[PDB]
């Protein structure tokens, strides 16, 4: 195989989620923080019925520091040496150290349940030699 | 992808000093064959860290863009990953996200670099051709000789780079001097960054003070540092995280106290002077709180009155040390008086409030309780360098440092906080005349023109008159070639010389890459940058490094040292076989088969028995340095001047310079001068009332320079895919633009374009551009205006602003949100 076996873990249902109120969770372990966030307004690759809800890893790609949600700007920032994360780029490195964007958390949105499930993640989260380790 | 192959614990490493800015970070090169890799566990992987279980935060610096596979020139394929070095005290670890990409531009021929130039190109008149070397050369040499033989050598021009680092460095910068110099002998050179054979620095040299006075430790010890026409955290990265930041902090306390045991230190300061708020003001907010920094966002140009009306007050109050004055410098009861401006009218030209410049000079001049005067470091950059007449500016700045005594003590110094890295061994100038190259271009001298190392197309102030200028003469040269048919080497110099004597131009560029240098270029030879080739440069405090070679330069291309020596030997063997003796003798010196011969022939023969004039920055003391003694001394390297080697102690150097008094002068003191203030420039007034906005321009801390590499780059091209021009929220609204809508701005001088980027810290009526991109090159609207010695106001121009319309596509892809950390 050429792929690596991601769990499939149930975030929460759609209806559940806030705009713009963030919901922590670990995936793909326990050992990697995560955040999902309706967003209020439709972004290209968002799921769910406003194509909105997106999740990411949390943990700055450039050395590891937990970022920080800000509401108000739709961000993740790195208290460390400043870098700062477009939660509606797909994490697109707004001004930072960092050399990749912020590791986005594939979810699945599933009508018939309204299931949000993290079932993969686009990036190498920090601080690890491959996503599952 | 979603995993990254570790190098396995026998890996090959070697040294490497980031290719880049200023600070010279110390990374690690580590290679090994493709088909191998190390373990999770920490004793099997070569960087001894547990991967067997998460890694806690700051443990690491390590992603897919910091690795690599290379291919060499016998076709065997090697993972490469370049990582900083933990131990290394210039970033102890630190990775810029300019550093960090080192792995992805190193030279594959599928990734980034998949078009970095292999071979010559020719344009063969109407159509761009491979060539080989032995040809470049007969066409290149034969058209100088001829030159010489008819013009003399100021028919032959160059804009050369004269920095350190990759494209730049003592071997190049040796090799391409002792070519321009000594053996061609021309004076019509300029170079990367200014038209003219010249320095960014001729106030403070004159005044006895070499620009890197200090060490990045003295950010550590200061009570307050000054950042000067300066934006560090975007420019200087590490040296601002590294070195600043924990001084603010609080975590180098214990460090002055042990220092220094009868002083006081209160919490650390920082000052700001720079007409807009930075994300470097941003962060030192963040970190010190708002009331230990201050941000004097002087009007624009206004530098020159802000130090005369602070030199005033220090003078007034006696916030200055008399006994260093009396004993030390010369100069001072003049000064004071050319000098003199009331806070009342320094507070009116800059526009600072009378309190706050009071509350500058109070935090760094007025003594301590203890006794001692507050240890100030002044740094500057750009905003000055480039500023309103560079050397007035630094004239004033320097007049208060030195009446002050805020260089040589700890703690302190006045110093540019730099560029590229420094690497410069040359023989002198063979000129007595300040000579404006691109004006002389513009006008229509020269037979031939190389860019070494340098884009000015990119990168020229008045850009778009040189442009079009360029553009004309090359297009001369080619529809003089499109009349030829069979023509051997030596019928087509005549043809292209005769062209020159119509107003053509031929063009060479010796580079990395095509560059937009490609659309006039007759010529293009392929060079080498550092890790395909060894190289020594220094840094902002003088710590001289060597990277290593560990891979194959693409193709043919060649190190710029190597490159001139084929230059030189091939003009030596066409003056020999020509019969000219004397003529084949300016051409000897040049058997190099390495690098390291350069290294040999200019750095380390500085200053010794039998050798000629050489201006080096290793001094006379640079032979006790050698790539064997480099290499030992690892990433930390030698801060210069060396004062000793053995084989006990390894190199051992200098932390500060000026510490007994003892300057560069005629004295050994040093002379203060007069700094008058004039107001703007005649030629910028004229912009400024004819025109709306001022055009501030500068750096954005993702983007490396002319964006040579990062044009490749899909993450850069996606976040960037525009030059972005920053602007006033109510200046947006008044003129319909908004994020990513795309706008004309333009004056008297060109005509360019950006993407909008409304940014709220922006003050109405001024703006700022990203410099010298590969779409939108802001320098079409700079003006031709230079100082004395010729260094240009880059950042002295206004203009207009259109709206052209709204590019949808970056509007859904590019993010337009606060680039300052807050
Ligand atoms: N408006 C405005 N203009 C400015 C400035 C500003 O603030 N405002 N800044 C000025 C300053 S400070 C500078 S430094 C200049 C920069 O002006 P340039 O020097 O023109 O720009 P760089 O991108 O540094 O150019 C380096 C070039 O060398 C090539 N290169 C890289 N490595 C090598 C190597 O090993 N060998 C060779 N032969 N070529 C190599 C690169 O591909 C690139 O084309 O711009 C100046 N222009
Ligand atoms: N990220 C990154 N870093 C780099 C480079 C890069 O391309 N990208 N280039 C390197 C090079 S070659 C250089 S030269 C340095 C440049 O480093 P800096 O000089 O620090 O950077 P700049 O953005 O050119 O200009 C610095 C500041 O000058 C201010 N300024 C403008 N006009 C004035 C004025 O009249 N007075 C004063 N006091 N300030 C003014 C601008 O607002 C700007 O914030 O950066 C080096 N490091
Ligand atoms: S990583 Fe490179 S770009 Fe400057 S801050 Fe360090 S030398
Ligand atoms: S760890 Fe996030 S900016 Fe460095
Ligand atoms: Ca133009
Ligand atoms: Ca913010
Ligand atoms: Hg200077
Ligand atoms: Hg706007
Ligand atoms: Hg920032
Ligand atoms: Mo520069
Ligand atoms: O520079």
């Amino acid at each position: 195989r050429t792929t690596l076996a991601y769990p499939a873990t149930a975030v929460s249902v759609a209806k559940n989620l806030a705009a713009n109120e963030p919901v922590s969770f670990t995936y793909p372990d326990t050992s990697s923080p995560c955040v999902a966030v309706k967003l209020g307004a439709p972004v290209p690759g968002g799921v769910g019925p406003d194509d909105d809800i997106v999740a990411y890893s949390v943990l700055c790609t450039h050395m590891g520091c937990p970022t920080s949600y800000d509401s108000s700007s739709k961000t993740f920032s790195c208290p460390c040496h400043f870098t700062e994360f477009d939660a509606e780029k797909a994490g697109q490195m707004i001004c930072g150290e960092a050399t990749a964007d912020l590791p986005r958390v594939l979810l699945r949105y599933d009508a018939a349940s309204d299931a949000l499930t993290a079932v993969g993640v686009d990036g190498l989260i920090y601080g690890r030699q491959a996503n599952v380790i | 992808n979603d995993r990254i192959t570790l190098p396995p614990a026998n890996a090959q490493r070697t040294n490497m000093t980031c290719h880049f800015c200023i600070v010279g970070c110390g990374y690690h090169v580590y290679k090994w064959p493709e088909l191998e890799e190390g373990g999770r566990a920490p004793e099997q992987n070569a960087l001894g860290l547990d991967f067997r279980k998460q890694l806690p935060p700051l443990a690491v610096t390590l992603t897919p863009a910091m690795t690599n596979v290379v291919t060499e020139h016998d076709g065997a394929r090697y993972d490469i990953m370049v990582v900083p070095d933990k131990a290394c005290v210039v970033n102890s670890g630190l990775s810029s996200t300019r550093g960090g990409k080192m792995a992805s531009y190193m030279y594959t021929p599928t990734g980034d670099g998949k078009e970095r130039l292999s071979a010559p190109r020719l344009y063969a008149a109407d159509e761009w051709v491979d060539t080989t070397w032995d040809h470049a050369m007969a066409l290149y040499a034969g058209l100088i000789k001829k030159t010489l033989d008819k013009d003399g050598p100021q028919g032959v021009f160059f804009s050369c780079f004269d920095h350190g680092g990759a494209g730049g460095g003592f071997e190049n910068t040796w090799g391409t001097g002792k070519l321009m110099f000594s053996a061609i002998q021309t004076p019509m050179v300029r170079i990367h960054n200014r038209p003219a054979y010249n320095s960014e620095c001729h106030a403070t040299r004159e005044m006895g003070i070499g620009e890197l006075n200090n060490a990045y430790e003295d950010a550590q010890l200061a009570d307050v540092i000054w950042s000067i026409g300066n934006n560090p955290y975007e420019s200087q990265t590490n040296y601002f995280l590294n070195h600043w930041l924990p001084n603010l902090q609080g975590a180098t306390t214990s460090k002055k106290k042990e220092r220094f045991p009868n002083e006081n230190f209160p919490q650390a300061r920082i000052i700001f002077v720079d007409p807009r708020e930075t994300p470097s003001v941003a962060i030192a907010r963040h970190v010190a709180g708002n009331d230990r920094v201050l941000h004097l966002a002087i009007e624009p140009g206004t530098d020159t009155a802000l130090f005369n009306g602070l030199f005033t007050y220090v003078v007034e109050q006696g916030w200055i040390d008399k006994p260093f004055i009396e004993a030390h410098t010369k100069g001072f009861d003049d000064a004071v008086k050319t000098n003199r401006l009331s806070l009342d009218e320094c507070s009116n030209i800059t526009g600072v409030p009378v309190d706050m410049l009071k509350r500058a000079a109070e935090w760094s001049y007025k003594p301590k309780a203890s006794g001692q005067a507050p240890r100030t470091m002044h740094a500057y950059e750009k905003g000055i360098i480039w500023g309103n007449d560079n050397y007035v500016i630094q004239s004033a700045l320097l007049d208060l440092v030195i009446a002050t005594h805020n260089v040589g003590r700890r703690g302190t110094g006045c110093v540019r906080m730099g560029g590229h890295q420094e690497g410069y061994t040359r023989p002198p100038y063979p000129g007595d005349k300040k000579i404006y190259i691109d004006q002389e271009l513009i006008k229509g001298k020269g037979r031939i023109m190389t860019w070494w190392g340098c884009n000015n197309f990119q990168t020229s102030n008045n850009a778009q008159a040189l442009r079009e200028a360029i553009l004309q003469r090359s297009a001369i040269v080619k529809q003089a070639m499109q009349k030829a048919r069979g023509a051997t080497t030596e019928e087509m110099v005549d043809v292209i010389y005769e062209a020159t004597q119509n107003g053509g131009l031929f063009v060479t560029s010796i580079n990395l890459y095509p560059t937009k240098l490609a659309e006039a270029a007759h010529l293009m030879l392929p060079a080498a940058h550092p890790g395909e080739m060894n190289l020594t440069s220094m840094n902002g405090e003088r710590r001289i490094r060597l990277s290593e070679k560990f891979m194959d330069p693409p193709g043919t291309a060649m190190a710029d040292c190597l490159i001139a020596a084929r230059i030189a030997n091939a003009l030596r063997d066409m003056y020999q076989k020509d019969g000219k003796a004397e003529m084949a003798a300016q051409f000897e010196g040049f058997d190099w088969k390495t690098e390291e011969d350069a290294f040999n022939d200019g750095f380390r023969r500085a200053g010794q028995p039998g050798a000629p004039a050489i201006d080096s920055q290793g001094g006379s003391t640079g032979h006790l340095v050698t790539y064997d003694r480099l290499r030992k001394s690892g990433n930390n390297g030698v801060q210069l001047p060396v004062v000793s080697w053995d084989e006990s102690k390894g190199l051992v150097g200098t932390e500060m310079l000026y510490t007994e008094g003892k300057f560069d002068t005629d004295d050994g003191k040093a002379h203060f001068k007069p700094a008058p203030w004039n107001g703007l420039p005649a030629t910028v007034q004229q912009q400024k009332d004819k025109y709306r906005f001022w055009l501030n321009n500068g750096r954005n801390n993702e983007v490396w320079q002319t964006a040579y590499h990062d044009q490749y780059n899909s993450l850069m091209q996606e976040r960037y895919p525009m030059a972005y021009i920053e602007m006033n929220p109510d200046d947006c609204k008044q003129l319909d633009v908004t994020g990513g809508d795309i706008v004309e701005v333009y004056n008297d001088f060109g005509s360019t374009f950006a993407m909008v980027y409304p940014v709220a810290e922006i003050k109405r009526g001024q703006t700022f551009m990203l410099f010298g991109y590969v779409n939108g090159i802001q320098g079409d609207v700079t003006t031709d205006w230079t100082d004395r010695d010729i260094i240009p106001y880059y950042k002295g121009t206004w203009g207009d602003i259109r709206k052209v319309g709204s590019m949808s596509e970056f509007k859904r892809t590019v993010s337009f949100k606060s680039r300052r950390f807050g």
